[PDB]
């Protein structure tokens, strides 16, 4: 049947749970408005890396313009929305 | 109650949605060779083990 | 396709199908439904699209499946008899697999699945002659073994085609599927009557293929192969909207149209012989065809549905196809009732 | 007192793939107008050869990397 | 001249008119032959006359 | 606006041009000839000749005869005393009884 | 039922005994039915191919007549002959079997006993 | 013999009358950039047939008496209107850009028939190939919606596809601030509200998409205002081209035999035109549809088929 | 598929209830196993245990509705001594309708079912009794 | 029947199974359908050489003839359908009805 609706709350657990893999983040201080940089202490190449694999969860492709400003786990939902327009 | 609704679904409508259904089912397919020959199997067992069309 | 070779393919197809016709030993026979077989595939890929390729290669694998069956058949009546004639076979598991193997080639349910699919991958053309030529070979066999048939499966399938095919067109919207399932309700009558009379099988196959090739004739004149194509009728070809209500109407049995003597002599010769449950399940069944009939004549005569600017292009073209032998159809499709009595000639 | 007839939106009935969508059916496209799909995209690869260094024919020191179509 | 082209029915085909006529004479003259002859050989056999 | 549509049209009134209009047609000239037609054929014909036509069928059902045949049976039954109507439809001598 | 009807004369469109009949007579309403038929043709002809209707290709129309009667009174000949054989056949069976076909003892009303069932 | 199977196999060939010179030319180029009379001169000094630009009303003049008929037996689609007013609510334009393209398409197909038939070229003023370029400026200036644009790729993508590409493409090349000097001094005013950027959209249509994409298949000739004022030079190096490339050298008598019996077919042509797709620019009501078409029937020599019109003179009915 | 009605229409009516209802569940169960055979190779599962969890289901739905329509129909014609009696088929067909509502759970069905069913089973007495025929061997 | 029969007539039925069982390559599919033609050929051969039916000995002859018309016409398609799609899976030929 037609799949069930993506929904904000429904992006929010594959992002959270994606960047939970990731083994440079500390899960204990990994919050949905927290800092990659500032934060989380992650380099330039790190916050590469967690793009890429945002691009595996949801399968569609990020350009490098965009990625420069997903700084935090808050904008990549955001920006997962406006692709799939959900609005929600 | 009477002109409006209950002889209206016993006679005409629900001899209409049985219609509707039945031919969902079969026109329920996806054009598989695979699945529709397994069919043919079926039948071809069915007209023996059952009914002995062969005899 | 070159010119020529189209003539000598289709005039394979006629050959194959007259050999089956006039022959009398089944290794001809067999030889007939291999070379019709052979050359009608070419005729559905003609154009050489991805669908005309699964149409072909879905007809190619059913057709010749069947083929190894019927081939099996005519071997176990061999070692049981000795002998080729075409007649009543002398085994009862050969008759079984020439009866679905003949059911297969036909299309009659439960082996009906690929006639909604190979008609939609075919142009109209070769749908014309996939649902009209290519039951008279197939027919022609039950003509000469119906005393060997059995009466259980031969009814058991006409069943499950009137029904599986008046199901099947309720949810379609185009129009090859339409007379895909057209087609598997009808040869539910024609196999219906064979075991009891079969003398009212060619009469309804004769009908049958009137009132199709009609159909088809006038589908291809403008080129429509949906059910909204077919609704912009009316603003180009207003005589051919009403052409298609009369044709449609006939199709469903309704009187006085020719559509009604087919289903009218069939009841009454199961009658005679006590089968009265039967025509009538039948005969109710059959209600089912008729509404999806009428669905098309809503959309196509009886109202007016929305048009587009451009179609003001066209009013200004004259209509240059072929439409051969469509006036002289369209009459005996609908006005024959009158001249039921004539049906004796078929004997 | 103008009669009705069918609008767009009754029309729209009429132009699906099926007549009684369903959840299966709900996916289903109509077929193109003409028939055509689209062709697909890049499908097969040429066969990768190396035709060398130590080949008859490769002088022995020639590597000739060649894409083959059979 | 009205039409800018020329109607492909501009002018009748008389090569079509002629057979058409032809055609139509000959049946009615065959079937008249035919009528009369099944007649003949009809009241011969039943010995009436 | 969803497609290109005329607007909605607006009835005629056919006393708007005509004051004289019978209803029939817009043409005054054939407008009076669908008016005479009606009523000659209608009024003049069907039902007043009609009415005669049926006013004097010719005994309709033979009711007037079956009168006159009954007179004459009890006219002539009553002068030679026999029952004026016998409680057999059938001659006795005639019937077989099952036993 | 009656394909090999102890004949031979298979494949004849009117065997030599059919001659033995009445020809259909030109004036037969089964022939000039199929005749209307061809008229009804011809005007279709002229309507889906935009030609006034009772007036374009006069030669045409008395083709589309011509051949629809010709073909018809054929088929009348043989619709005749097929049936006069029905009866032919169905006959000589009784004649062959007056056994299986006996000749029935009539009674009259006045014996028959009915039961009666009245309607009040 | 109409054109068919039998005309074909009796032996009435498509390479036995086409020649070296049998072309099919195209001349491109921005609003007001002397296409009109440059194509008309290279028709002459190579013999070939030349085609006026369908406008509105081309289908007019191929059929009946070729005079133009009514607008509302048109569509109602207005080319000053679109001046006017691009961005009305009524969906003039893109009806006149969906009615200008089944135009082309009709014209296109008439080259084509005339090419194959006779033997002899034809030059035409842009194509169906061409035709998208408007479209283009249109779109990126808000005059058709998303939906718009996405039907005419429908209706193209399912016609343009059977027929062959032109033989040159001759591309007079103006720029856009010449475009609008040479429009001032051109008299109708309509045309003088035309806006520079909807000029500078068809210039970048035109050199970026049609051009890149001819070269590959088509031989294109690259003109400016002053070298397109002579045509003696044009023809000079259209008569000294190749023709080395596109899907023109592999056509032979069964393909072309296809082609023929597609372009003669008018109605066949123009099938896809109107596709039951219902956009609130192209549909239109039963009501409407209904009385014009009743309207254009009773036109003098429209009530029947061509040939079999008494009112216009026509004879020998009875008998044809 | 002939020695299971045979051995249903050759025991007394009304009596020997528990041969009656075996033969009806066979013929229940036969008919559920059918059905279930076209549903798994039309409509593949996606596991091996999705197939004969769906075979069980309506397997056993067309097994229930054999045995309460062989059982209800055995005793009203042992209750009522009434064998010869198209009422309790059609009491025994309703109340097979309703079972098949039950396990469908949904009222209308099992409404429905009961009228239909009850009709049809009601049908099948009656053409025993009279010797009725669906398929009619051909005698003219 | 003697013992041979019943191994010939089994044999056809595994290829016959096996055609109407298809895995995914449409070639697999295609070698049951020789694979029957070559079981009917040795069933017809051993009952028209047993009962020395002469002039029958031309049949398996001819059956031949026509069981290769079909591979030649059976691997066109399959050329027609890799084209396509580049293999000759069958799950690729569902886009009617469906
Ligand atoms: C019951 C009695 C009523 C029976 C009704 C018969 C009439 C059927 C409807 C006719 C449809 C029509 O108008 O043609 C348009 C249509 C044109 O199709 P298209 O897609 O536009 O182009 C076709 C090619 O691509 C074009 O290829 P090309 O351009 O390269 O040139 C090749 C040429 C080729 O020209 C030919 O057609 C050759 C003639 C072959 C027939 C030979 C007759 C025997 C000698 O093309 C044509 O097909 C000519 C136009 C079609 C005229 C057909 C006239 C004869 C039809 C009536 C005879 C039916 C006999 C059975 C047909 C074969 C069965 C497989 O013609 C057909 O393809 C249909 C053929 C007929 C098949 C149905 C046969 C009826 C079966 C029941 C028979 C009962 C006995
Ligand atoms: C047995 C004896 C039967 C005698 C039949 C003689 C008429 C058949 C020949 C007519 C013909 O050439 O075209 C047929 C036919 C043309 O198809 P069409 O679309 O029906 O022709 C209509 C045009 O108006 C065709 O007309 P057109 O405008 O193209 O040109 C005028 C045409 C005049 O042709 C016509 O009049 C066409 C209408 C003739 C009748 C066609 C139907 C066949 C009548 C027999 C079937 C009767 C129905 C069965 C009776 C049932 C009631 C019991 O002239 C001729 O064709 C001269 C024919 C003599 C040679 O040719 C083929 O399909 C290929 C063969
Ligand atoms: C050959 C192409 C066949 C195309 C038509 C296929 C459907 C035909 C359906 C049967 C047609 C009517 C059969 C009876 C008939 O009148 O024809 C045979 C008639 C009568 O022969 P018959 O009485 O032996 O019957 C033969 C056909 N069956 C048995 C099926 C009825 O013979 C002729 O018409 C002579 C024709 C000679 C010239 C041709
Ligand atoms: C030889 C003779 C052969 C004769 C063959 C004739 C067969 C004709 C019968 C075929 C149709 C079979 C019956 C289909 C019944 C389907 C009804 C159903 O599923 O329930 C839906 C419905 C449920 O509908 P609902 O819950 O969706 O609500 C209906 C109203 N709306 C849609 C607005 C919400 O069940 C019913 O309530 C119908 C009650 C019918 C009662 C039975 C009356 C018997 C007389
Ligand atoms: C729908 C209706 C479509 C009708 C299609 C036309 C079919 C009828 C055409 C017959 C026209 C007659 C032609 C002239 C007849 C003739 O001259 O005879 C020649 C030939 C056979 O003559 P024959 O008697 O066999 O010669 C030996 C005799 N010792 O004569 C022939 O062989 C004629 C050719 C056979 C034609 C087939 C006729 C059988 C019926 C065809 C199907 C129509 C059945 C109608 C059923 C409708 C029921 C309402
Ligand atoms: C007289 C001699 C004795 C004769 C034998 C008497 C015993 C007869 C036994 C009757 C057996 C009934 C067979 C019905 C098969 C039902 C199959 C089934 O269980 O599924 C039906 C379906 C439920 O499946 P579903 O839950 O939807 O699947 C998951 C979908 N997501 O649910 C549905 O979709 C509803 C449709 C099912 C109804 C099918 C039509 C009725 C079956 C015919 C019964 C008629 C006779 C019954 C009365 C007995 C007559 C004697
Ligand atoms: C579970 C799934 C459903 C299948 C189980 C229910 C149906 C089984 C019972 C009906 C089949 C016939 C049973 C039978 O074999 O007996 C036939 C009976 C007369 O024979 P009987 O007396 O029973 O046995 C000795 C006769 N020498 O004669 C009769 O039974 C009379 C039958 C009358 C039927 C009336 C039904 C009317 C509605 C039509 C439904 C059938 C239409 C579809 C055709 C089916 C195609 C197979
Ligand atoms: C004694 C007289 C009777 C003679 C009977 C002859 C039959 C004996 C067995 C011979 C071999 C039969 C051919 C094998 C059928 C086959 O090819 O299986 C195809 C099919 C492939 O499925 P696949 O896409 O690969 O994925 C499987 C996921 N379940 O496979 C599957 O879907 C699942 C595996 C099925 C394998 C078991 C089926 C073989 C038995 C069929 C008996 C039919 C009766
Ligand atoms: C036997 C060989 C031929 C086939 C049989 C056909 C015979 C009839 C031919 C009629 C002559 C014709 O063609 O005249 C046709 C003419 C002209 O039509 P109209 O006036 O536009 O018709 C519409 C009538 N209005 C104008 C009033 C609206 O109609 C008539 O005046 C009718 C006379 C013929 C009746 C049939
Ligand atoms: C019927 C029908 O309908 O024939 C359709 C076409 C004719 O169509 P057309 O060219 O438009 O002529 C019709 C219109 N005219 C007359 C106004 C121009 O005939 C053909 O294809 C006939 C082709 C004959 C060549 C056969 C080659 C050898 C075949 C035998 C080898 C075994
Ligand atoms: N909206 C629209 N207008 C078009 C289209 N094709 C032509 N036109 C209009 C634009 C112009 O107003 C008019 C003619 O354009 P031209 O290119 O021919 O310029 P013009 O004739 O004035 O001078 P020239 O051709 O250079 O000699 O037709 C089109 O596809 N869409
Ligand atoms: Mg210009």
């Amino acid at each position: 049947s037609d799949a069930p609706p993506l929904t904000l709350e429904g992006i929010k657990d594959r992002v959270l749970y994606v960047l939970k893999l990731y083994d440079k983040i500390d899960p204990e201080k990994l919050s949905v408005n927290s800092h990659f940089m500032k934060d989380l202490g992650l380099d330039s190449l790190d916050q590469v890396e967690i793009i890429m694999a945002m691009e595996d969860e949801f399968g569609f492709e990020i350009p490098d313009i965009d990625a420069e400003k997903l700084m935090c786990p808050q904008e990549i939902v955001d920006y997962i929305a406006d692709k799939k327009d959900v609005y929600e | 109650l009477l002109d409006l609704i209950w002889l209206e679904a016993i006679l005409p409508k629900t001899i209409s949605l049985a219609q509707m259904k039945a031919s969902t089912l079969v026109t329920n397919q996806k054009g598989l060779i695979k699945l529709y020959f397994l069919s043919f199997l079926i039948t071809i067992l069915i007209s023996m083990i059952l009914f002995n069309f062969h005899e | 396709m070159n010119p020529i070779i189209f003539i000598i393919i289709l005039l394979t197809i006629m050959l194959g199908t007259i050999i089956v016709m006039i022959s009398s030993h089944w290794l001809l026979v067999w030889i007939g439904f291999e070379m019709n077989m052979l050359a009608i595939i070419p005729i559905m890929m003609k154009n050489h699209n991805p669908r005309a390729t699964e149409a072909s290669t879905k007809y190619f694998l059913t057709q010749s499946t069947a083929s190894m069956l019927l081939m099996m058949a005519v071997i176990i009546n061999l070692m049981f008899s000795g002998q080729w004639t075409v007649m009543k076979l002398f085994n009862p598991m050969a008759s079984m697999l020439m009866t679905m193997a003949l059911a297969m080639k036909l299309g009659m349910a439960p082996f009906h699945f690929w006639v909604p699919e190979v008609t939609q991958g075919i142009p109209l053309s070769s749908g014309l002659i996939l649902l009209t030529w290519q039951k008279l070979a197939p027919m022609s066999v039950l003509y000469q073994i119906f005393p060997s048939i059995n009466l259980n499966l031969i009814l058991t399938l006409s069943v499950l085609s009137i029904l599986i095919g008046g199901w099947g067109g309720l949810n379609q919207t185009q129009l090859r599927k339409i007379m895909a399932y057209s087609s598997i309700a009808h040869m539910g009558w024609m196999t219906a009557v064979l075991p009891y009379n079969p003398t009212m099988t060619l009469l309804n196959l004769i009908i049958y293929i009137i009132m199709t090739s009609t159909m088809f004739t006038m589908f291809m004149a403008n080129s429509t192969t949906t059910t909204l194509s077919l609704s912009h009728t009316w603003n180009k070809t207003p005589i051919m909207t009403v052409l298609i209500l009369a044709t449609l109407l006939s199709m469903g049995g309704l009187p006085p149209l020719s559509g009604f003597m087919p289903k009218w002599m069939i009841i009454q010769e199961m009658t005679k012989n006590n089968s009265i449950i039967l025509p009538t399940f039948m005969a109710i069944t059959a209600l089912l065809n008729l509404y999806f009939y009428m669905r098309l004549t809503y959309s196509t005569t009886l109202t007016m549905f929305p048009s587009t600017n451009n179609m003001k292009m066209k009013w200004q073209f004259p209509l240059m196809k072929k439409m051969t032998f469509l006036p002289t159809m369209v009459v005996l499709s609908t006005m024959m009732l009158p001249l039921t009595p004539m049906l004796s000639v078929l004997e | 007192a103008r009669q009705w007839q069918p609008d767009v939106e009754w029309a729209e009935q009429y132009g699906g793939a099926v007549m009684y969508p369903t959840k299966e059916t709900a996916h289903w496209k109509p077929p193109p107008w003409n028939d055509v799909d689209p062709p697909k995209d890049t499908l097969v690869s040429n066969l990768t050869l190396n035709f060398g260094p130590q080949h008859p024919a490769a002088h022995g020191v020639l590597r000739l990397v060649m894409e083959l179509s059979g | 001249k009205f039409y800018i082209q020329e109607p492909p029915h501009g002018s009748p085909n008389w090569l079509k008119v002629g057979l058409t006529l032809g055609t139509s004479v000959f049946l009615w003259i065959y079937l008249i032959k035919q009528h009369n002859e099944d007649v003949l050989e009809y009241k011969r056999r039943n010995g009436l006359e | 606006l969803r497609w290109q549509e005329d607007p909605e049209p607006e009835d005629e009134n056919l006393y708007e041009k005509n004051p004289d209009s019978h209803g029939y047609d817009k043409d005054p000239a054939v407008d009076i000839w669908n008016m005479r037609v009606v009523f000659f054929f209608g009024f003049s014909i069907v039902l007043v000749l009609g009415s005669t036509f049926v006013a004097y069928l010719p005994d309709y059902r033979m009711q007037e005869w079956a009168r006159r045949e009954a007179e004459r049976l009890v006219k002539y039954r009553e002068a030679h005393g026999l029952p004026i109507m016998e409680s057999n439809c059938f001659d006795p001598s005639k019937i077989q009884l099952p036993e | 039922m009656m394909t090999g009807r102890q004949g031979r004369a298979t494949f004849q469109f009117l065997p030599d005994e059919a001659r033995s009949l009445p020809p259909p007579k030109l004036t037969d309403p089964r022939l000039a039915f199929v005749g209307f038929l061809g008229y009804c043709s011809g005007l279709i002809d002229n309507a889906i191919r935009r030609r006034p209707v009772l007036l374009a290709g006069l030669h045409r129309q008395l083709l589309y007549i011509t051949s629809f009667v010709f073909v018809g009174y054929y088929l009348l000949k043989r619709q005749d002959y097929m049936y006069a054989v029905r009866d032919h056949d169905m006959f000589s069976y009784i004649k062959s079997h007056p056994e299986d076909f006996p000749e029935k003892d009539k009674k009259t009303y006045g014996e028959v006993f009915e039961e009666f069932h009245p309607v009040r | 013999l109409q054109y068919g199977p039998l005309a074909y196999i009796l032996g009435e060939k498509a390479t036995k009358k086409m020649t070296e010179k049998s072309k099919l030319i195209t001349v491109d180029g921005n609003i007001c950039s002397g296409k009109s009379k440059l194509a008309k001169e290279i028709a002459e000094k190579l013999g070939l047939k030349h085609f006026p630009e369908a406008g509105i009303h081309y289908v007019d003049s191929t059929t009946g008496d070729g005079k133009p008929l009514p607008v509302q037996f048109s569509g109602n689609c207005s080319l000053e209107k679109f001046y006017d007013d691009p961005k009305s609510n009524d969906g003039n334009s893109y009806r006149l850009q969906a009615w200008l393209y089944a135009s082309r398409l009709l014209q296109y197909a008439d080259a084509l028939e005339h090419l194959l038939s006779t033997g002899q070229g034809v030059v035409l003023e842009r194509s169906i190939y061409s035709d998208f370029v408007f479209l283009e400026a249109m779109y990126r200036q808000g005059f058709i919606r998303k939906q718009c644009v996405d039907h005419y790729n429908q209706v193209k993508k399912v016609t343009i596809c059977e027929y062959l590409p032109p033989h040159v493409v001759v591309y007079v090349d103006v720029p856009v601030p010449e475009v609008q000097s040479r429009i001032q001094k051109k008299g109708n005013p309509h045309e003088m509200k035309i806006t520079s950027a909807y000029l500078q959209d068809i210039e970048n249509a035109y050199k970026g998409t049609f051009l890149p994409e001819m070269s590959e298949k088509c031989e294109v000739l690259q003109y400016s205002a002053w070298e397109a004022q002579d045509a003696e030079k044009v023809v000079e190096d259209i008569e000294y081209l190749k023709y080395d490339k596109g899907p023109w050298l592999d056509q032979n008598d069964r393909k072309l035999h296809k082609l023929r019996m597609l372009v003669q077919d008018k109605l066949e042509v123009l099938n896809y035109t109107s596709i039951p797709v219902f956009l609130p620019e192209v549909t239109v009501g039963a009501h409407q549809s209904d009385q014009v078409f009743q309207e254009f029937t009773e036109l003098p020599g429209r009530k029947y088929r061509a040939g079999y019109n008494e009112d216009v003179g026509d004879k020998w009915i009875w008998l044809k | 598929a002939k020695t299971v009605l045979r051995q249903y229409w050759d025991i007394p009516e009304g009596t020997e209830c528990h041969r009656k209802t075996y033969a009806t569940t066979s013929i229940g169960g036969a008919a559920g196993l059918v059905v279930s055979a076209y549903s798994v190779a039309l409509k593949t599962p996606t596991s091996f245990l999705e197939g004969v969890a769906r075979t069980g289901r309506y397997t056993f739905t067309a097994a229930a509705i054999g045995a309460i329509f062989g059982l209800t129909s055995c005793i009203s014609a042992q209750v009522r001594e009434k064998p010869d009696d198209p009422l309790n088929y059609l009491i025994g067909g309703c109340a097979g309708g309703l079972i098949l509502g039950a396990r469908t759970r949904s009222y209308g069905i099992g409404a429905a079912a009961c009228a239909y069913m009850g009709l049809t089973a009601a049908l099948v007495k009656m053409g025993q009794l009279e010797g009725w025929q669906v398929f009619a061997e051909p005698k003219v | 029947m003697s013992m041979v029969y019943m191994n010939i007539m089994m044999a056809f039925t595994v290829s016959l199974v096996g055609l109407l069982m298809y895995r995914s390559h449409l070639m697999s599919s295609l070698l049951c359908l020789e694979g029957m033609m070559l079981s009917l050929f040795v069933m017809a051969a051993l009952t028209i050489l047993n009962s020395h039916f002469t002039l029958a000995s031309m049949m398996p002859i001819i059956l031949l003839v026509f069981a290769a018309c079909e591979a030649a016409l059976g691997l066109s398609l399959l050329v027609m359908v890799s084209n396509t799609y580049g293999t000759d899976y069958v799950q690729n030929l569902n886009l009617l009805q469906c």
